Order: structure tokens, then sequence, then C-alpha cells
């Protein structure tokens, strides 16, 4: 687990120990466990004397380990100007690539070594060489905020609009990393300000995504399009409002960016600031032009988007300005419906304080109380029933909130609806009562609550079917015994005369019979 | 490490401590951090005496932190050693931590000012003021433009130019105003080694708030071009030609040129060249013998009645004679 | 102290093999 003695001598620049070792063992290219020769160590630490000794004793100046890191690569990465010179005079190859296709110029430019980069360029290094991801040395210089390296590479006729495999120009990289000085040099040297990435992202889009305000001002000063869209229709205000960067949003709106723009999903910048919860960005959007009641796909408002995530103070902000809670989607869902689905009690309370109508019904026929009863939201149902909610509201199908609480097996909603007015004697379109559903689904505890509040076990459907008929047909012996102790008639027949024993015979449950 | 004297005693502050806002490591981290992270608040001084807050453009501090490059006469930017990129997550973290430590211890109008980075000496340049009305009604806006000479340390030198415009902005309309910044309009010549503070101030009706922007403009002097071979032999005569183009509005009089440089010229040699009329060129040749082997540098200084201490340099590698 | 760099693990850490690689090209899909 210790290094070979020649590596240790190379690290310490000990030429006497190295000379003794090479007199004993004449191999200067002894390999460590990682496969690095002592020349690699000498190039890393810029130990000139031991490097000259090793090269005079026959060390491979162009040694290539499995990862392809030559000593010239290490000297260029570390900034060892004198070692780079010495290796170049002894025959170091200038175009050799690593496993990720990095040249020594890539290593020099990534770490911003201007002198080394100029030395390699003067020896014929390829300035347009690419890595596995298509990064030229100017990309690596722009990524590291190496202003003078970018300047030197541009002076050596590097392509200012070279793209990576992701179609990223050096301006794109400068905008992504927030290096406004590199971006300034590139744009003053003629870089295109509206270059498109793979997803149609301009450098302005990336600057507005990462809250890089100085890059944004520098781009807009040099003729970047403020209304440029991506493939999805994203404006820089859509990106800034979604990410919540208030300085970017304020600067874009001050300069005259349109705030009522839409994308494929017909979403607006206020929609993305409601769906993300940035109340201050949305507040500034509404001070300027913004349609608070604007509609997207599926007829969704920013109130719909704010109610889904449950961010309460945005709901209060949107509602206080001009938002109308009674607006509904294509499926008929008002923001009260969405808030009741996710159990957002504070959002429901804020919506209800601003005249949200619980009488609004979806296409299926569901009030917000229905949705709470379907999804088991007992805090929302408690708050709705507290303030003007009809427990026996029904649509065309006749389903009440008690129907959908029993159907989805929400005991807490059932135990909350019954004392407040949820009637057990409410028939559906087919005449089914809430006790009909419990008896079929073997909800014994729900049935006990339904029976305790006056549920009738002999209530009949449109075809004469009682809950005892459904319990016996489904083979629920405990349900049948419960109903039979609450005045259920076991001899009662349906329209065709079928008794519960007939329905037991059809399916074959011995314990029920 | 950064040497930071305190009016006294001196402190050694690591650059990383300033970058990370490690206030408490050394006593001077707070001052160095405030040197490159403070915010600028602009107040308008009304003639009534009341001090009104102004809606001003962001004045960034700690810009282009520069030092001489290694192995070259190029300029290296080391701002990333002192600061995270503006608006980044790391800068946000550092700023919030510094704010937390200090707290524990203790509009319808938009103005955009476009200015060139330099104004030629006794020369001409154009500036642009963009005003954007966001109100639904038209605005009677008083736009005030000022030019002031400021020293390197921010001390006000002299008031050079003021300009008052009266514009009407249509509702939801952007207006671009181009103003020519001419040296001959200045009430007095700027003092030497000073910079130009260009300010714009837009006030409308009785909104009690004024848009404000400012830009620092450097004064650009004629380029001193030095022509000299890249390599020179030791103990052999070497000729360096120096050229200057008179791009001013007056002749260059009382003209003195000096040449120096350690390893090429013993002390300095000053010469007189003829007066240069406008749009003409000086072209002076100097012969000297380099006597020290190595990478040397020739420094040329030109003096006249229009400008003084105009200095340019050129590097020459002096090589040993062939054996 | 002063002898940790003589070992293969420490020298591998010192040589920083990750800086001779293309790390990634992040996009941060929104």
């Amino acid at each position: 687990v210790r290094l070979p003695a020649l590596h240790i001598a190379a690290r310490n620049d000990d030429t006497r120990t190295a000379a003794v070792l090479l007199q004993n063992d004449p191999n200067p290219d002894v390999l460590s466990k990682t496969g690095f020769t002592p020349l690699h160590i000498a190039a890393h630490y810029e130990n000139l004397n031991v490097a000259q000794l090793l090269l005079n004793r026959g060390a491979s100046v162009n040694f290539t380990p499995q990862n392809g890191i030559t000593p010239l690569h290490i000297a260029s990465r570390r900034g060892n100007v004198i070692m780079v010179r010495l290796l170049l005079d002894r025959g170091a190859q200038i175009e050799t690539k690593t496993k990720d296709e990095l040249t020594p110029l890539h290593c020099a430019a990534r770490n911003g070594h201007v002198r080394i980069s100029e030395i390699l360029l003067d020896h014929g290094a390829p300035i347009q060489a690419k890595t596995k991801n298509g990064l030229s040395p100017i990309h690596m210089a722009a990524q590291g905020d190496h202003l003078d390296c970018v300047r030197l590479l541009l002076q050596y006729d590097a392509e200012i609009d070279d793209i990576t495999l992701d179609h990223l120009t050096p301006l794109h990289v400068a905008a992504h990393c927030g290096h406004h000085r590199v971006a300034k040099v590139l744009l003053d040297k003629g870089a295109k300000p509206n270059s498109r990435a793979l997803n149609g992202f301009t450098p302005l889009h990336i600057a507005c995504k990462k809250n890089h305000v100085r890059v944004m001002e520098l781009l807009l000063k040099t003729g970047a399009s403020i209304d440029a869209v991506t493939e999805s229709g994203l404006t820089p205000l859509h990106v800034a409002s979604f990410m919540g960067h208030l300085p970017i949003v304020k600067n874009l709106l001050q300069r005259g960016a349109s705030p009522n723009v839409s994308n494929v999903k017909v979403e607006t910048p206020l929609h993305m600031a409601a769906r993300a919860g940035h109340t201050e960005v949305a507040k500034y959007l509404l001070q300027n032009k913004a349609k608070v009641n604007a509609k997207a796909k599926d007829d969704q408002t920013p109130l719909h988007c704010a109610a889904r995530i449950g961010h309460t103070n945005m709901v209060k902000l949107l509602l206080e300005n001009n938002a109308n809670p009674n607006l509904a989607t294509t499926a008929g869902h008002t923001p009260l419906h969405i808030a009741a689905r996710e159990g957002h009690v504070e959002t429901v309370l804020a919506l209800l304080e601003k005249e949200a109508s619980q009488a609004c019904m979806t296409k299926k026929g569901f009030t917000p109380l229905h949705v709470a009863a379907k999804y088991g939201k007992v805090r929302v149902a408690e708050l709705l029933l507290e303030r003007d909610a009809h427990p026996n509201a029904a649509g065309k199908n006749g389903l009440t909130p008690l129907h959908v609480a029993v159907h989805h097996n929400n005991l807490d909603i059932v135990k909350l609806l019954l004392p407040r007015g949820g009637s057990p004697h409410s028939p559906a379109w087919n005449g089914y009562t809430p006790l009909h559903i419990a008896a079929k689904q073997n909800q014994v505890e729900v049935a006990r609550s339904l029976l305790q509040y006056g549920g009738s076990a002999n209530a009949e459907s449109v075809q004469g079917v009682t809950p005892l008929h459904l319990a016996a047909q489904e083979g629920h012996a405990e349900m049948v015994a419960l109903l039979l102790s609450k005045q259920a008639n076991g001899n009662l027949g349906n329209k065709s005369g079928l008794t519960p024993l007939h329905l037991v015979a059809q399916e074959g449950h011995v314990p029920v019979a | 490490q950064i040497l930071h004297p305190s009016a006294g005693s001196c402190d050694l502050v690591p650059v990383r401590a300033v970058k990370e806002g490690t206030l408490g490591l050394t006593p001077a981290v707070s001052d160095l951090f405030a040197a490159i992270n403070a915010s600028c608040v602009v107040w308008k001084c009304c003639e009534d005496g009341t001090l009104e807050l102004t809606d001003s453009n962001t004045k960034y501090v700690g810009n282009n932190i520069s030092t001489k490059g290694v192995g070259s006469d190029r300029c290296e930017d080391i701002t990333q050693n002192y600061k995270y990129p503006e608006g980044s997550l790391q800068e946000k973290e550092v700023l919030e931590r510094v704010e937390k430590e200090k707290m524990e211890r203790e509009s319808p109008l938009y103005l955009l000012l476009k200015a060139p980075s330099s104004l030629p000496l006794r020369g001409d340049a154009q500036i642009s003021v963009t005003l954007v009305n966001h109100s639904e009604q038209e605005k009677a806006v008083q736009l005030a433009i000022g030019v002031q000479a400021v020293h390197y340390n921010g001390v006000l030198a002299a008031k050079l130019w003021r300009k008052k415009l009266h514009l009407t902005l249509s509702a939801n309309l952007e207006k671009i105003i181009t103003i020519g910044l001419f040296f001959s309009n200045f009430e007095r010549n700027p003092p030497e080694n000073t910079f130009l503070r260009l300010t714009a101030m837009a006030t409308h009706s009785e909104s009690n708030l004024s848009c404000f922007a400012q830009e620092d403009i450097a004064i650009c002097r004629p380029h001193l071009a030095i022509k000299m071979p890249e390599k020179a032999e030791q103990y052999q005569p070497l000729t360096a030609s120096v050229s200057l183009q008179n791009s001013l509005d007056a002749p260059m009089e009382d003209c003195v040129i000096s040449i120096l440089g350690r390893g090429l010229i013993h002390r300095e040699r000053s010469y007189r060249f003829r007066s240069v009329w406008p749009e003409n060129t000086m072209c002076a040749k100097f012969q000297f013998t380099p006597t020290h082997v190595g990478l040397q540098r020739l420094t040329v200084e030109v003096d006249c009645n229009m400008f003084q201490n105009l200095t340019n340099y050129k590097s020459v590698t002096v090589v040993a004679p062939e054996l | 102290e002063e002898l940790q760099d003589d070992y293969e693990d420490m020298m591998e850490e010192n040589l920083e093999q990750e800086e001779y690689e293309d790390p990634d090209i992040p996009e941060s899909q929104m």
C-alpha cells in the first residue's frame, strides 16, 4: 500500500535516491497501483531535476496509462509551465487524448493557464479539438470563468459559436455559470446572442433560469430577444416566474416584456408563479398587466394552480386582486373542488371567505363536499359543513356525499355527515340508499353507523332489491346478521320474487344460508 | 492573503475568508467583505431640503478584480477568488449568513442609461437614455443629465456639464433619447487622473420618486504605439520607433518624450520632438544597445500641454551573443 | 504527518483523476 521507491523519490525531488534506485533498478517507468510512472509524479509536483534524471534514464515522455493521462496532461492541468516546456522539448505529443478525449490544451484551458495554453498553441495543439461531450477548449475556459484564457483562445481564432453535443455555445455556458465577464468578452467579440440549445434555450433563457441578472442585462444590451420562445413556447418571463427570481422578473417587466404570453400548455407567467408558490413574483406580475382570471389548458386559472399545491397566501393574494372562485375547468372543477381533493383546509377557508360557492357542481355532479367525502378529507368536510353546506346535495344520479363516503369506505366522513344531516334515506338513481352500498361492500362499521341514525334494512331499489339482498348475494354473513337484527325481512322478494335465499343459491354461500 | 491596514494595525486576511464571508476569522474580514458586497442607495436632495429616496439602477461593487498574469504582460481576472457569481445559490447563502450574523449582533417610469465605456480626450461620444412609461396616462417628465469629474477615491473634483430636458411620454410607449457628450461643452476641463460620473434623473409631475442611473466613464488618451523587434542581441544596437496620432482639437506643444527600462537604458533619456498639429502623427525613432540578457521592458512616456505622463511599454527578449 | 503522501491512496487523491474527465453537461430539465 506504499508507493514504489522511485515514485517517492520523484515526489521529493530527491535526485540522489533516484540515482541510486536507477543504478540498482534500471527501469524509470515503474508502475504504481494506479499505473502512473514517476514522471507523472514529477510533472504533478514540477520536480524538474528528478524529471530530467528520469528522462535521461529512458523514461517514456509519452507514457499512456489506461486512463490516457500523459505527463503533459498533468503538467498542463497543474499549471507547470517549466515542466510543460521540458516535456515538449523531450518529445511530448501535443494531440494525445484521455479516456474522455481531453487534450493537454483542454486541461490548460479548463484551469485557466494562459501561458501554458499559448505554449501548446504555438506547438500546434488543435484549438478545435473536442471531448466526448463536444466541448472545445473555449467551452472549458468559459466554464471556469477564465477571462484571459477565453481572450487568448479567441485571439488564436477559436470558433466563438462552437456547439457541444447539447448545442451549447460558450455564451450558453457563460450564462449557465453566471460569468458575465466571459459573456461580455464573447458578445463584444461577435458571439450570437440568440443561439438555440437542444430545447430551444437562448442564453437569455438560461440567465433567467439561474437568477444571473448581470448576464441578463449584458445580453439584453447586446440585442438579445426578450420575447424569444423555446420549443415549448417558454419566454424568459415564463422561466423567471417559474423559478421565482424576483430581480429577473422585475427587470424583464421594466424593460417591456409581455406578461400575458402563453406556451404550448396555454400557460402564462402568472400560472407558473401560482403553480410554484412564489407570491412576490405573482404580486409584481399583478401590479403590471396580468389576467388573474386567465385560462390555460383544461380551462385552468392561476387560482386553480394555487389551490392544487395548497399555498394559502397566494390564494389570498390572487383572490384579493380580482380572481373569481366560481370559475370552473372543463371537468367542472372550481378551485374549491381542487382544494377539497388535496385536503387543503387553509386554502378552502381562504377561498370560502372570498365567496367561493359550494353549490358549484362538477360534470359528474360533485360538490366540494362530495370530493372531500370521496377522498376522505375529514377536516375539509368539517369546514365545509360548518359554513353553509347541504349534506344531502345530489346531482342527476342522485348520489349524496353520504353515498360517495360509503362507496369509498370513509368511516370518518360517514361519522361526520350523519349527525349534521347526511340522510341514510337518500336514494340514488337506482333507488340505492347509502346502506345498500355498505351491505354490498361488507362495511359493517359503516352500516352500524347508518343503522344507528335510522337506516332502513328493507329499503328497496327500483327493482325491489334491499340491502339484505345485496349482503346475502355477496356472501356477508356478519352483515346479514346485523341487518336481520334491525328488522330486515328475509322473506321479502324483489320484482321477480327473488328472496335473499334465492340470491344465496345463485352464488352459493353456505354460511349466509 | 490580503494586507489590510486599519488607519494603526495591519491584518492578514485570506481571500477565501472574504469569498465565503467568514466574518470572525480575522478582524478585517468584515471590512473587506463590505468592500465588494455593499449596496448603493441613492438619495435626491430637493431644494426644499427634504431627502427623497430614489428608484436607482443597481450599482455593482467589486468588479473586474485584476492583477498581472503569470509569464506574460496580460491581465488576469481573479474576481472568482473573491466573489461567487451574482445571483447564484452560493452567493445567496453567503449573503444570508452574513445578514443573519449582523442581525444577531445588532415606479411607473423606467430609466435605462446607455453610455460608452470611455470618452476620448478632447473628443466626442453619444449617450442614450431610454424611458419607458408604464402608466395608462401620458407623463410630463423632467429629465436631468449631469457630468461630474470624480477622483479615483470617489472625491468630487469638478462639475463639468448639466442638461435639462422636458419630454412627454405617450402611455405604454418607450422613448429613446440620444444625447451627445462633447468635451467642448464642458464648463471646465476635467482635472488630471479623474473620471467622469454621468448621471440621469427622470422626475414626473408629483410622484415624489425619481428614476436615477449612473455610469463611470474613463477619459481615453491617444494610443502610444511602440514598434520594436521581439528579440534582440545583447551588446548590439537596437532601434525602437514610437508613434502617436494627434486626435485632439489643438496642437500638441511643449512635447517631451522619455525612454527608460531596467536592463536597456541607464536611468532615463528625455528628448524633445516637434509640435504635432491635429490629425498628424509623430514618428520618433530611438537607438539603444541592450546590455543585460533576459526578458526586458522598454517604457516610453510622452508629455505635452494637452496631456502628461502618457505611458506605454513593450517587452523585448535580449539574448546572449552566439558563441 | 509529512509522510501521508507516500501511500497509494493519498497519491491517487492528490493526482485528482476526476479533473481529467468530462464531468457532465447539465441541462436541468424544467
